[PDB]
């Protein structure tokens, strides 16, 4: 196609122990949301990283609610969009 | 003030913040 990319391979091939994290992260950037519901014959492990994921949910959730609750300026609506979650991601 | 600090350098265009100092006053009864 004519654009530059990085020798990936051989990048791999010599630092293949950072890769794997370094994959690891891209793969949980892009995920697909589950299209079946759990249930009662899926994995106990299943359940815990469910649970894990829907309170890492919740916790944001809350945390967002407080910190707009407080309103600390009472004042570009994704300009505090996006600082309210930064200041949510980092407490 | 972590909180409050965050909300202001990305509304109104790295940064440590201190531990902030208690400074307290009092009108009563002087010993």
């Amino acid at each position: 196609q004519g654009t530059q990319a990085d020798d990936l391979v051989s990048a791999i091939q010599q630092n293949a122990n950072h890769f794997t994290e370094l994959f690891c992260r891209a793969i949980d950037n892009n995920m697909p949301l589950p299209t079946k519901e759990i249930d009662y014959k899926d994995d106990v492990l299943d359940v815990i990283l469910n649970q894990r994921r829907l309170r890492n949910e919740r916790m944001l959730s809350d945390r967002t609610n407080e910190i707009r609750s407080e309103n600390l300026m009472d004042t570009p609506p994704s300009s505090m969009n996006d600082a309210l979650r930064e200041v949510v991601e980092d407490e | 003030a972590k909180r409050i600090s965050i909300l202001s350098r990305a509304q109104s265009a790295l940064n440590s913040l201190p531990t902030f100092q208690l400074i307290l006053n009092s009108n009563a009864n002087q010993i």
